[PDB]
RNA sequence: AGAAUAAGCACCGGCUAACUUCGUGCCAGCAGCCGCGGUAAUACGAAGGGUGCAAGCGUUAAUCGGAAUUACUGGGCGUAAAGCGCGCGUAGGUGGUUCAGCAAGUUGGAUGUGAAAUCCCCGGGCUCAACCUGGGAACUGCAUCCAAAACUACUGAGCUA
RNA sequence: AGUUGGUGGGGUAAAGGCCUACCAAGGCGACGAUCCGUAACUGGUCUGAGAGGAUGAUCAGUCACACUGGAACUGAGACAC
């Protein structure tokens, strides 16, 4: 505090490390799925979120979450992520784009679609 | 007319060359206190009266070797 | 010991906090000098240096209201920190209610007459 | 882009006499003006600090058509122009070009004043203007294009300006369907139904 | 060799230019020793069409500035 | 001729010998619109008489604040319990710039350009006494210069 | 010549402006936080209604702000995180009081420089705006010179708190 | 350990360990030398009430580079997209 003290060692700033290290500063990246499968929340939740790992094209190995009712894909599908973690999944960070490369939009989407991919019809 | 700088000598076990320390005084950017800074010179005495602990003042001048670009004004104190 | 300045202010400020009616201190240039500007502004009644070898300061003190009239006095160019202002960057106490007290070359003296004077130094305390 | 739709939902929604359709009829026997629009126009509920503001700043916006983006720059200017806030905010929308001549009265809503100012029917100082968002100044003549002059729209409207109440700082010429604006108005010369102070705290969140 | 030209300093389809003191090897737009004037092409209502300052460029053309065939054309024109 | 306004509304309880109790704390501000301000509390078990019994303990403790006029005189700083408060006077236009806390206070106290912002903890409760002590504290430039026995001139 | 060729996006539990019904029933799903959904859901999906925005609308990624949450302005350390177990002491930081000198700090002014563009102020030209542009302001800095001696630094001479 | 000075000589358009011969043991460093990682720099840009924080697209000034490493030639000017 003392203005003495500061003048030595300056005030320091920490940089907060990103929640999505994977993405690595860009909007979104595209990744095929290795593994689709269905996991269980955390002590409030019950259902079955559909999550799949997805291999990065930059060598990360991280699981997204796949939005919407009812998905299309299975191993070997390309799939563009973004970010945005769900906080009662553990260890998944980041979102599946509906509607980009293999993942189809949600079936007889009427509100929101642009969020999920849908089609206007 | 010509900028000539003052400070106090530190070595001498040179040829023909001295080393004068400069007191400066900046404040800082943001904290706002004067902290006293350093700036050791290689000064250039064709011959060699100052010995250490001496006031001496020195001009920007000819490079003359490779890190003496200043040479003596005179000895405005003698560490006796 | 390190700032008699300030023991200055803070022994004024103190008194003030305990309703006393004068104050005893030994004197200086800086401690006279600054009691002139607090009287010629009205904050304190009267000063003067008992001139002896050893000289004290002594204050006598003003009360309005039974609160006192200084009700805030801050000391500002600290020895650990000395803070020098232009005529244009000079402190304004309040919005000009107040007095920062400034050390210029013509004299101790306020700010208001410091702007007019035209000349800057070290912003030594501020008053209200 | 202007919005295009029903315009009794907008005066519906606050409660107060936006000047979306002529001065023929009042509003209530147009349209039920006592209840918000939509399914739930019974209900009641006080609104909160931070809606009474965004209420206040559609009425400004409703009332002109202007998008906030526009108003936003508006605010913008009025913030960066001398003086307070509050007046150089309302000064700054009132002299649009639409907003004008439906104070001329050629046009007995401003949205029938945007339209024909829209359609180069309308020259001010002698060059035709066809934007709504132009800003006129002080001794700026502005007239309608001569092969408009026939056009029962400002000639019907004219009349209906008559019993709208008689706006000080413009005068028209009947013969001549042209008028000049003289100074912007001051707060007296607008409605006080407005609170323009809201407009200013709204905007610092 | 130190040169008067014209920097074009406009926008699309309605030029704008400045009468600039370089030398000639720099680039249109980029550096210059000195800007003397301007000159308006399009130029319709209170826009100056040509502002010369006049001493300023007598001294560099004493001192052997070259102007180009434009402002040879505009310099006369200013005083004619 | 009173303009009241609602800081905040507060369901408080307190456990007794099987299950707890519910009890609504409302703290009001009231005041003429120009020159008086008064703040109050009130806990009643419902929010209707909540509200009220805020009311008459508002009018009842008020005081005289010397604003300069359509605005505050000096920038001030305020400080009650971990809650600091900056008040500044602003030019003629400004809307309010205060907390909603605190923003309450000075519309009711009829400051209507005035710049301020909540230091430490932003408690409706405590800010309230925080700008209470500030506005109380004001003091106009004629009795500035009454304290210090001069006219005027010691602008 | 003919309204004829031209409206979509997000949201509606609180934060945050804006709500009912139907289907589902801790499943499906939503989700920035609080959290909602286990059979009468304003929080899920749909419909209607409304809200906000509009040739744009949302999501992500990133910076600053809010964050007084690195506190110089502008935070703290008895119990919430924080006084070294305790002395001495080096560099450093800061130093009682009086007189005189000096002028590095300090203050005022002048000069040179601080490229142009940009930021800002007053105008001008594109039907307005974006945009361009005239002039001014600024570039809070540095260097030199001239004045001043209240305070700091230095020098010299003292005094006893 | 050409490391830091001195002396003589050479070399450059020009001073200088720039190079060399000899003599001395010097020179830098907690005011951060050396080493590691990152990075073109500035005018400026974003944000902020400001102080600050983040950043160095377009445009402008400087710098460095031209498939990688090195070298000179010509030329006023290069160790040359």
């Amino acid at each position: 505090a003392t203005i003495n003290q500061l003048v030595r060692k300056p005030r320091k700033r920490m940089v907060d490390k990103s929640d999505v290290p994977a993405l690595q500063n860009c909007p979104q990246r595209r990744g095929v799925c290795t593994r689709v499968y269905t996991t269980t929340p955390k002590k409030p939740n019950s259902a079955l979120r559909k999550v799949c790992r997805v291999r990065l094209t930059n060598g990360f190995e991280v699981s997204s979450y796949i939005g919407g009712e009812g998905h299309n894909l299975q191993e070997h599908s390309v799939v563009l992520i973004r970010g945005g973690r769900v906080k009662d999944l553990p260890g998944v960070r980041y979102h599946t784009v509906r509607g980009s490369l293999d993942t189809s939009g949600v079936k007889d989407r009427k509100q929101g679609r642009s969020k999920y991919g849908a089609k206007r019809p | 007319t010509v900028r000539t700088l003052t400070g106090r000598v530190v070595s001498d076990k040179m040829d023909k060359t001295v080393t004068v320390l400069i007191e400066r005084r900046v404040k800082h950017p943001i904290y706002g206190k004067y902290v006293k800074r350093s700036t050791k010179l290689h000064a250039h005495d064709e011959s060699n009266q100052c010995r250490i602990g001496d006031l001496v003042t020195i001009r920007e001048t000819r490079p003359l070797a490779k890190t003496k670009a200043w040479t003596l004004v005179d000895i405005v104190e003698r560490a006796v | 010991m390190q700032d008699p300045l300030a023991d200055m202010l803070t022994r004024i400020r103190n008194a003030q906090m305990a309703e006393k009616t004068v104050v005893s201190m030994p004197s200086s240039k800086l401690k006279a000098a600054v009691a002139k500007v607090l009287k010629d502004e009205g904050y304190i009644a009267d000063f003067q240096i008992s001139s002896e070898v050893k000289p004290q300061l002594s204050i006598e003190l003003k009360y309005f209201e039974g609160k006192p009239v200084i009700e805030e006095v801050k000391r500002i160019s600290r020895p650990g920190l000395r803070q020098y202002k232009s005529v244009e960057q000079l402190p304004k106490v309040r919005g000009g209610l107040g007095v920062s007290i400034v050390s210029t070359n013509k004299g101790v003296m306020t700010d208001r007459a410091a702007r007019a004077a035209g000349v800057g130094g070290e912003v030594l305390c501020t008053v209200f | 882009a202007r919005y295009i739709g029903p315009k009794c939902k907008l005066s519906r929604r606050e409660g107060t006499d936006l000047f979306l359709k002529s001065g023929a009829r009042a509003l209530d026997s147009k349209c039920k003006a006592e209840n918000v629009p939509g399914q739930h126009g019974q209900r009641r509920g006080r609104l909160s600090d931070y809606g009474l503001q965004l209420r206040e700043k559609q009425k400004v916006r409703r009332i002109y058509g202007v998008l906030e983006r526009q108003f936003r720059g508006y605010y913008q200017e009025a913030s960066r122009r001398k003086g307070s806030t509050g007046e150089n905010l309302l000064q700054l929308l009132e002299c649009r070009l639409d907003n004008v001549v439906y104070r001329m009265g050629f046009g007995s809503t401003r949205s029938e004043s945007r339209q024909l100012v829209s359609h180069k029917a309308i020259t001010v100082n002698g060059q035709t203007v066809n934007i709504p968002s132009y800003q006129v100044k002080a001794g700026d003549v502005v007239a309608v294009r001569e092969k408009s002059k026939n056009q029962l729209r400002i000639a019907q409207a004219l009349e209906l300006c008559g019993q709208r109440g008689r706006v000080e700082w413009v005068e028209v010429d009947l013969d001549k369907k042209a008028g000049t604006f003289k100074s912007a108005p001051a707060r007296s010369d607008l409605s006080a139904d407005i609170n323009e102070n809201l407009i200013v705290e709204l905007y610092s969140k | 060799m130190v040169t008067i030209r014209l920097a074009r300093g406009g926008s699309k389809k309605r030029p704008f230019y400045h009468l600039t003191v370089t030398n000639s090897r720099n680039a249109r737009d980029g550096r210059f020793v000195e800007r003397i004037g301007f000159f308006n092409p399009v130029a319709t209502g209170g826009e100056v069409r040509l502002s010369v300052d006049q001493e300023r460029a007598t001294y560099w053309l004493g001192q052997g500035a070259q102007p180009s065939e434009r402002v040879a054309q505009l310099l006369k024109d200013a005083a004619k | 001729g009173y303009i009241e306004k609602l800081v905040q509304v507060n369901r408080v309880a307190k456990t007794v010998k099987g299950g707890r109790i519910f009890a609504f704390t409302a703290l009001t501000v009231v005041g003429d619109g120009k020159g008086r301000v008064g703040f109050g509390r009130g806990k009643a078990r419902e929010v209707p008489a909540a509200i009220q019994k805020a009311m008459e303990a508002a009018r009842r403790n008020m005081i005289q604040v010397d604003l300069n006029g359509t605005t505050l005189q000096y920038p001030t700083k305020s400080a009650h319990g971990a809650s600091k408060v900056y008040m500044q006077p602003a030019s003629e236009g400004t809307g309010i710039i205060a907390g909603g806390a605190m923003r309450a206070v000075l519309e009711v106290a009829g400051v209507q350009n005035v710049l301020a912002k909540c230091y430490g903890s932003t408690n409706p409760v405590n800010v309230v006494y925080a700008t209470f002590k500030g506005l109380k504290n004001m003091q106009a430039p004629e009795a500035v210069a009454a304290k210090r026995g001069k006219s005027v001139e010691e602008i």
